[PDB]
Parts: structure tokens; sequence; C-alpha cells
């Protein structure tokens, strides 16, 4: 019989699929079953996903129950429907296999926030986006992540609130607060190629809203120019940054805090400097944050 | 299978559309226009002041709410007015609620 | 779209309960506004068997409970005493009768 | 014989943000040491000009020059000079170049229903109309990805009939009529200087446009108002 | 406040057409229509393609007269073809208006 | 013409040459659809049993 799962537009959903000792080490699955007799699957254990849930499904590792989990998210209005995990060998549906179904329904009146899906960065440029939260739940302990297939289903933790942030990132990023009063703020500069990804912004809430945000790598040029790797330090700021306020940070595990500088007039836009680990030069509008450079 | 273009909640408007995939001859499908007024015929002019005269005429013009005075209360947005309410000397004016189940703060 | 969703297909054996879940959207409206289980006959329209502000019908007295759990969104229905005049057509819905805002869930009894 | 200047335009001020000011000094004697120079009023240098061009098929030498100075620096009257020595010019020839507003209104105007008969090609016409002064841009994008520009055609900014110095202009796009019981919604976006952005995007699809069939359904009730 | 109503010229090998306006049958002044420059196709390699615009009032437009589009080029078997538009020169518009007056038939949401 | 080729289309241009036109040619057309001026059909329902929602 279904079990009934009453989800939202942009919120997220977590399949508890647990099942028994018989069927522990069969190869379980996900489909979705459709207008006809047929199940187009979503995940496996042996490999597949589908063209549609890219960057979304986490099947997760089994217990010794044999009782994973499937998160999905980001779920929009065509998931409303009966899904089925299950434990066949080949992994399509078939029968003799102990199913187990459920129910969607994704009600398009959301309290959910509208956060950009895409965010685009040029290539060791900057991105910085803001991930929301449930308001009530504001003192809790954020987290960040990657993005590994669905078979493997993984997610990582890159950063977190009370400071832990992975070796090979450090340097290039920061977890913010600010703005507070409903999201949260994360900032990472010097990109890659290869760090183009879907990337999950998990809480230590009760009930998660995992957003998750995808970052463009394209082609382009920084736009912040700041010397290769380096008492003045310059940095140097396009005109469009003219109501935003110019500033350097002191990276740690701890994030930013404040370093003066004087001000300049016309330069060839803005100019400013670091008169005295890892350093930047960000800019702030007002409230959020945006465009920083690092430096060594 | 139709795209919501309007759905104004204070003249209750509901302009909507939908291309009709026809009998497989050539394009000639239609497009439609299915307008959804739902006319209130006992609330005031004034919608929020209720000493006010009824209504006689419910004018939609149709670009003007797909780009007020409302006609219907909406919903979810609760509405309210201030009434003079006495209980023995003072007159202490006090806040009502036209319409409940709305009104009821968290 | 009409954002309550229910149980879409219930089946219980004469004599045995059933308990039927309706989930709303948990605005402040939904909370604190009506909540009907409406009998959707033959010939027309919805003839409330049992609402949530207390009104409870002339079948379904002493066999039916309506309880409201706003905090988890959710409203509960509990049928005692099932016969084979308790199949048919039912909705679990909030605000009137008429205006949609509700799902539709069809009981089957069996013998 | 000839020290042509082309002062830059705002497709290009829009595609690059690289705005430049070149002129061509072609046709004249073939000969190496002809070196150019970009002067403002005040007597501010430019940067490294290179790139220069081969002998002509006409047996002339053929010689461009570059100056890449900022936007407002371009449209605050800065005027440019450009001067280069040759082996007939005993002196060195200078030529200026300097700058000398309305929004347009962009319509967007579907396929005709004769046109979807032949059921061979439609072609979807974007329309910028009312606008002062000339140069604009327009790009033709559809969802969200800039199409091929071999497949529409711009037009220049003629002047209007009926406003004064106001000047139109026209774009088409043609796409296979096989397109049209699918869509793909066909944005048009303009880019003139008077405008926030400098884009003013619009759209239409076979979704869009006249329907042929209406139906009002107004219902009456004594209780209602509440409108859910 | 006004309508360019545009003549869209298409798929013609040489080049050198004409674009004239009449109105009932007197033509138009000159200053009224507006022809552009002929132009390679885009698409199509050995064709062309021309335009006009005609600006008239909104109200000259919401009054009835036709407003046809006279052209002249050296392929068609008469030299001269022609093509017009009105107001009403669309389709047919069936309306279905459906007023309800029964107070218990209600909507859905 | 044959009725059933009046009822598919044929737009039926009638080109007619004279020698005092402004342009010396005129031409005009005519398929079924030239009238057909918006046929719109009222429907009140009052105080009517359906069910169906409005
Ligand atoms: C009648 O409508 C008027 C405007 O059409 C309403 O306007 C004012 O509304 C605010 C909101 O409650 C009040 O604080 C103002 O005092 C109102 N102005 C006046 C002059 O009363 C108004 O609410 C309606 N009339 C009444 C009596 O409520
Ligand atoms: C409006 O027209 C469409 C298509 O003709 C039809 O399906 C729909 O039922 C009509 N609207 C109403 C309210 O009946
Ligand atoms: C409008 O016409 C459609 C088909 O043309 C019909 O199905 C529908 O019932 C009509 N709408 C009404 C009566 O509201
Ligand atoms: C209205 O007319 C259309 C066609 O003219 C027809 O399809 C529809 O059923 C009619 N409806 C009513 C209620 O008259």
């Amino acid at each position: 019989e279904p079990e009934l799962v009453y989800e939202d537009l942009r919120g997220s959903v977590t399949f508890h699929c647990a099942l028994g000792p018989e069927v522990a080490n069969v190869a379980k699955f996900l489909c979705r079953q459709s207008s006809g007799e047929n199940c187009d699957v979503v995940v496996n254990t042996l490999g597949k996903r589908a063209p549609a849930f890219e960057g979304r499904i986490l099947l997760n590792p089994q217990d010794k129950d044999g009782s994973f989990s499937v998160v999905i998210t980001g779920l929009r209005k065509e998931d409303a429907g009966r899904y089925l995990c299950g434990a066949h060998s080949d992994g399509q549906l078939q029968e003799g296999s102990p199913i187990q179904a459920w129910q969607l329904f994704v009600n398009e009146e959301s309290t959910i926030p509208r956060s950009p899906t895409v965010v685009k960065g040029v290539a060791g440029g900057s991105v910085a986006v803001l991930c929301p939260y449930n308001r009530k739940e504001s003192k809790s302990i954020k987290y960040w992540c990657l993005w590994e297939g669905a078979q493997n289903g993984r997610c990582p933790l890159l950063v977190d609130s009370e400071g832990w942030v992975k070796a090979q990132y450090e340097g290039r990023l920061s977890l913010l607060e600010e703005p507070g009063n409903g999201t949260f703020t994360v900032i990472l500069n010097q990109l890659t190629s290869r760090d183009a990804g879907f990337y999950w912004c998990l809480t230590n809430g009760d009930t998660l809203w995992r957003t998750t945000v995808e970052i463009k790598i394209i082609e382009g040029e920084p736009n912040l120019k700041v010397p290769g790797n380096v008492l003045k330090v310059p940095c140097h700021f396009p005109c469009k940054f003219s109501s935003y306020e110019k500033y350097w940070c002191k990276w740690n595990n701890t994030g930013c805090q404040a370093l003066p500088s004087q001000d300049e007039g016309p330069s060839k836009s803005r100019l400013v400097s670091l008169t005295l680990g890892w350093y930047w030069c960000g800019v702030k509008q007002g409230h959020f944050y945006g465009e920083t450079a690092a430096v060594y | 299978e139709r795209i919501v273009l309007v759905d104004n909640k204070c003249k209750c408007a509901r302009i909507t559309s939908r291309i009709i995939r026809s009998s497989e001859d050539p394009n000639e499908d239609i497009v439609e226009r299915n307008i959804r007024i739902i006319v209130p015929l006992n609330n005031r002019e004034n919608i929020s002041d209720p000493t006010s005269p009824l209504r006689t005429r419910f004018v939609y013009h149709l670009s003007d709410l797909c780009k007020e005075t409302c006609y219907t209360y909406d919903r979810n947005k609760c509405y309210t007015a201030v009434v003079p309410l006495v209980y023995g000397g003072e007159t202490k004016m006090v806040e009502t609620a036209l319409t409940p189940d709305a009104c009821y703060p968290d | 779209k009409s954002p309550i969703f229910g149980p879409e297909e219930v089946n219980s054996v004469e004599g045995n309960s059933v308990s039927i879940t309706c989930y709303y959207p948990p605005t402040s409206v939904n909370r604190h506004t009506r909540k009907y289980w409406c009998r959707q006959g033959a010939r027309g329209g919805c003839i409330t068997l049992i609402s949530s502000e207390g009104y409870v019908s002339s079948k379904y007295a002493g066999r039916a409970n309506l309880t409201n759990f706003p905090e988890n969104g959710t409203f509960v229905v509990n049928i005692a005493q099932l016969s084979q005049d308790d199949s048919g057509r039912y909705k679990c819905g909030l605000g009137i009768n008429s205006r949609g805002l509700s799902f539709d869930v069809s009981l089957e009894v069996s013998q | 014989i000839r020290v042509f200047a082309i002062p830059p335009s705002f497709a290009s001020i829009f595609l690059t943000k690289s705005t430049k000011l070149t002129c061509l000094v072609t046709d004249l004697t073939t000969y190496d040491s002809v070196t150019i120079s970009w002067t403002r009023q005040n007597g501010e240098a430019v940067k490294t000009h290179t790139n220069i061009s081969e002998s002509h098929p006409n047996a002339t030498f053929s010689a461009v020059g570059e100056a890449s100075i900022c936007e407002d620096d371009w449209n605050s009257g800065e005027r440019f000079t450009c001067t280069v020595t040759h082996t007939d010019l005993p002196s060195p020839l200078k030529q200026t170049i300097s700058r000398p507003l309305h929004r347009p209104d962009v319509y967007l105007l579907p396929p005709a229903r004769e046109q979807l008969n032949l059921r061979e090609s439609a072609t979807i016409t974007c329309l910028v109309t009312g606008f002062s002064p000339a140069d604009v841009f327009v790009q033709w994008m559809q969802r969200g990805q800039p199409l091929s520009p071999e497949k529409y055609v711009t037009s220049a900014p003629m002047p209007e009939p009926q406003a004064p110095g106001r000047y139109f202009a026209h774009s088409i796009l043609t796409v296979s009529e096989e397109e049209w019981n699918t869509g793909e919604t066909y944005t048009c976006v303009v880019a003139h200087e008077a405008l926030p952005n400098r884009v003013t995007e619009r759209t239409v699809d076979k979704s869009t446009g006249k329907p042929t069939l209406y139906n009002v359904s107004l219902v009456m009730s004594d209780t209602a108002g509440t409108c859910y």
C-alpha cells in the first residue's frame, strides 16, 4: 500500500527503504511506476541513474539490516507520483521482487523561497551563493557538500559552521552567516574547470531543505585583479562595484576578520591597499557578499 | 495541460490559455482564453468598510489585471476594521476581524 | 490544482475501522479554517458528514470523529462500524464545501 | 592612399566591452616605417598596437592601428586623431574621430498564416521602433542560448517616417515551419543606450498570439467573496 | 497611438522589387510608408528579402480601411501581385459566454 | 469549380487587367472563410444541478 509523503516544491524527500535478511544482497532499486505498467528506474545499486535526476539522488549506504535510504532534492512538479523501492537482481522491476511502494505529492503552495539554481562563475574568479534554511532553525550547524554520482550516492563535507574545512579547499573557501534572519552565505573563489558541479546546502536542523546549487565554470577573465602570489598589497576593483564596500580579510577556519586600508580617487574603477597564510579582498553590498579574489 | 496567465485574487479573475492539438490535419490548432470571473454580489464597495453601498458595476479590464479596488476578500490576506464599542464608561475602540480564521496571530 | 492530499483508495472490511489522514499546506488560514469530510453523492454536492467545528451528522453519530493536528499539518478522520452503505465517493477538505480545496477519497468496503 | 578612421559601435561595447578607435592606413605607397599614433586632445598616449596587414593584391601596403580606451572616455567627447608618417607624406597625416535620446519600443511579430501553409519556413520578425539615435544591437536567443548569426539578419536604422529623427530597425529569423507545433519560444533581445540593463528582451511563441476560441465563464453567487 | 503594418517580401531573385501602399484604390503618399533595401536571405542562398512599414493611427485601423501592399517584380507572370489586411482579417473567433446564476453550483480551486 | 474543391481551401484569385487601373492590374480573392462573423453562443445556466466545477 502507499505510504503517503506530502513534500514541498523545491524541498526534498527521504525514502526510507527497509527490507529483510532475505533481500540484503539483492541489488536494490527505486523505480517510478508511470502511466502504463513499466517502471522507468531512477537509481540502482549496480550503477544506473536517470538523465533527469542529475546531482540530486543520494543512495545512502546499506546498513546491517539492509535499510538503505534515498534522498531526492529539488523536487519539481513532475515528481508527484508513485515510487517503488525494491530488491531484484537485474535492477529492473520484475515479479518475485519484494517491492515496497510510496506515494509523493509535491505541493505548489510552498513557503520555501526561490533561490537561484545556477551560479555562473568565471575560472579563477568568484562565486557567492546563499543557501536558505528554516528561519525557526537558526541556531544549528551548517554544512556543505560535493556531488559524486548516485550509485556511489556520496556527499562529503567541505565546510561547516563549527569551522572544519577540507584541506584541499583552504584559502579559497569561507562559510558566512551574514545575512541572518533566513539565509547563510558561502563564498568560493580561485575556481577551476573541474570544480563545477552540484553543491548541497545541508544544515543540522530537524526539517531540511537540502538546497542544491549548480556551479557552471565557464571560460572567462577575472572580474578582480590581484598580484600572483605575494608591506603593501594592492587590489584592483572595477567601476561596477561603486556602491560596494571594499575590504580585506584574514582567512582562517574562523572566516573573515577586518583589516584596515585607505581609499584613493580614480584609479584605472578602484584600487585599495593592504598596508601592514591566505587573504582575500572581496566586496560587500549592504548585507550580502560578492566578488572575492585570493592571494598567498 | 494549460498555463495560468493570471490568477488575480482580489477581483477573482482567472485568465488561462491552452493550445488545442486538433484532429491530425495541418496546423488548424486553436488557442483559448478561458476567463473565469466569480462575481461577489454581496460584498460592499469599500471591501473593508462594511457600511458602504452594495455594488452594481463589476468592471473587468483584462489588460489591467494581466500586467486597486478589489471586489472579493482574498482568503489568505486578512482584513480588519475598528469599531467604537463601549462597555460602561469608556468608548474603547478595539480592532475587529472582518474575515476571521485568517487574522489569528501566531 | 488544490493542494490537499489524502489516500486515493481505501479498502476495509465491514465492522472494522478506518483512519483517513488528509494533509494541507500548514498556513495560518489552513490551520484554523473549517475542515470537512463530505460525501459526494449522486445528483449533487457534498453533504457534510462530519465537520471539524463540531458538527457530526445524523448518520455518523457515535461512530466518527475528526481531529486536527495543525503543527503536523494534517487532519485525521476515524470511522468505526463500517457497513456497505459506507462505500462510495468522499472528499476531505477545507473551507466551504463548494469551492474545491479538497481531495477525493474513494471508500470501498468489502464483505 | 586612404587614412580612414572607424570609431567603434554599441555592438562592440555590448559584445566585448573592448571599445577601441581604429584607422586603416591603406592603399598608400608600399613601404615600412609608417608609424601609428593615436593622440587625444589632452595628449595621453595609447597601448601596444600590433597585428599589421600584408600587401594588397593591388600592390599597396595595408596597415591598421589600435587605441583601447574606456567607455566614458569615449561618450564624453574625447576626440581622437590618428597620425602616421609615410614616404610620400613629408608631414604626418592626422585624422580625427569623436562623438557628435529616446527609448526603443520593441514588438515581436509571429509568422503569418499564409506563410504557415507552404509548410516550409517561418520568419519571426523583431521590430525595434521609435528610438534615437542609431546603432542599436539585436540578437536572437532560443531557450537562453545565442543562436547562429547566419540564421538571422538585422536591418539598419533607417529614419522614421512620422517621428522626426527617430530611427527604426528590423530583424528577422528564419526557422522551420515544423518548429511551430513545438514552439521553443524564440526570445529576441535588443540592446540600446536609453535602457537600465541595456536589454529589453521579448519573446513570442505559438502559445502567445491570438486566441481563436474564447470562453468567458463567469459564475455569480450571493455567498462568494472569499476567492479561494 | 500608432500602428506600423509591415509587408514581408520573401523568397525572390533577382533584386529590385518595388513596393507601394494603396488605400482603397488611390495610392498613398511616399512619406507615410518606408521600404527598406533589398538584402540576401540568411537561410536560402539564391534568394533575397525586402520589407516595408506603413505607419497609421490606431483609429484608422480601428475603423475599417484596407491598406493594401502591392509589389512589382520581374518574375511574377503578371508582374504585379498584392495582398491586404484589415482589422477583421484574421479568423472566426467564436465566443462561448457561459453566465452561471445558480447560487449552489460552485467552483473548483 | 467542383463543389468539394471549394470546401478545402483554394484562394481563387480573379485578376482583372484593365487599361485604366493605377498600375494596370488588380486581383481579388475569396475562399469559403471570408465572412463567418464571430458566431457566439451565450449559455445561461440558472437553478441547475450538475455537480461539475465552474
Ligand atoms: C474605506 O476605504 C478607504 C480607502 O478607500 C480605507 O482607508 C483608510 O484605510 C486605512 C487602513 O485601515 C485606515 O487606517 C485609514 O484611517 C483609512 N482612512 C480613513 C479616512 O478612514 C478605509 O479603511 C475604508 N473606510 C473605513 C471606515 O475603514
Ligand atoms: C473553455 O473552452 C475549452 C476548450 O473549448 C473547454 O475545454 C473548457 O471547458 C471551456 N471552459 C469552461 C469553463 O467550460
Ligand atoms: C465552450 O465551448 C467548449 C467547446 O467549444 C465546450 O466544451 C464548453 O462546454 C463551452 N463552455 C462553457 C459552456 O462554459
Ligand atoms: C457553444 O458553441 C460551440 C460551437 O459553436 C459548441 O461546441 C458548444 O457546445 C456550445 N456550448 C453551449 C453551452 O452552447
